[PDB]
């Protein structure tokens, strides 16, 4: 006869686990005693109930295991494995963080950049506003003319780079125009690219003479 | 909540539990040590799709050489940019562009240690990233 014992600690060194949303994620105590030990899971130091979570929990006493399909950020927390038996009892915790994430495309605010006036000589700026899980990278871009055109052999227009994401550039997500000219006038688009896609918006600066 | 690309993150491996750390000696390794001061990671895309990592602390890169080696150079250069792209489970990964050709992603062993490039494999959990908050 004998109190609880844990039997394999390796799979226990792991203390936090974070997963993407959506995944099932498995917490495991393998144990042993005499008689068997039985096994209850709390959540933040309470009693773990099925209604704690839409779909509840599963559990595999073989395995000495708790499992909960696919998690959300609600999901969060502590979760402890209590061992009993007659003779004593054991516990672990193990803390879990929920990230939702997923490939998709930046997108921007609507609105933004927003149309801009000034007089000649003056300042002005436009602004960009960027959601984006995978790292986005911000271009500015003016719609321009090139050996007298503002559309080439493919029908698309002439653009030229004023300033984009890098480490020799400041706030990628505003561009300041200063001491404005007549020519600094037209369309300025601010677009946005990660590895899955791109979007993009534009603006009008008018120059009041 | 627009912006949060651009907001100091740790980077958690999945294969031990450690954030990714930039020791000031310039070695780097995982600690589970999340209070350590040398965590909090600035990322920027460079180029689409191609990211500087740096120390929000120290204001090293992270790199890797010619070998697989992760060192924290203290200026940026070719060996500090990295393909991140999202997996099949949903866990970020980083690819050294500089040996993009031969796989040689970021990673961490389960024991901290970083995996060394040439020993690292797509069906690994080492290379499995996890971009969290700061607290």
């Amino acid at each position: 006869k004998r109190a609880p014992y844990w039997t394999n600690t390796e799979k226990m060194e792991k203390r936090l686990h974070a997963v993407p949303a959506f995944n099932t994620v498995k917490f495991r105590c393998p144990a042993g005693g005499n008689p068997m030990p039985t096994m209850r899971w709390l959540k933040n130091g309470k009693e773990f109930k099925q209604e704690h979570r839409i779909g509840g929990y599963k559990v595999r006493n073989q395995h000495w295991s708790l499992i909960m399909e696919s998690v959300v950020p609600s999901d969060k927390g502590n979760y402890t494995c209590v061992v009993e038996n007659e003779y004593g009892s054991i516990n672990h915790t193990y803390h879990l963080d929920v990230v939702e994430r997923s490939p998709h495309r930046p997108i921007l605010q609507a609105g933004l950049p927003a149309n801009a006036s000034t007089v000649v000589g003056g300042d002005v700026e436009f602004v960009c506003k960027v959601y984006s899980d995978a790292q986005p990278h911000i271009q500015w871009i003016k719609h321009v003319e090139k050996n007298g055109s503002k559309y080439g052999p493919d029908g698309l227009p002439y653009l030229k780079v004023l300033k984009h994401s890098g480490i020799n550039s400041s706030n990628a997500e505003v561009l300041a125009l200063f001491n404005v000219t007549e020519a600094d006038a037209g369309e300025y688009i601010c677009k946005v690219s990660n590895y899955i896609g791109q979007a993009n918006q534009s603006a009008w600066l008018t120059v009041l003479p | 909540p627009p912006g949060n690309y651009k907001k100091p993150k740790l980077l958690y491996c999945s294969n031990g539990g450690h954030f990714l750390r930039i020791l000031p000696d310039g070695t780097v390794d995982g600690t589970r040590d999340r209070s350590d001061q040398h965590i909090q990671l600035q990322l920027s895309a460079e180029s689409v799709g191609e990211v500087y990592i740096k120390s929000t602390e120290t204001g090293q890169y992270l790199a890797m050489d010619t070998d697989g080696l992760l060192y924290g150079s203290q200026t940026p250069n070719e060996e500090c940019l990295f393909l991140e792209r999202l997996e099949e489970n949903h866990y970020n990964t980083y690819i050294s562009k500089k040996h993009a050709e031969k796989n040689w992603f970021v990673g961490l062993k389960k024991n901290g240690s970083c995996k060394r490039g040439p020993r690292t494999h797509y069906g690994q959990k080492a290379i499995l990233f996890l971009p969290l908050p700061v607290s």
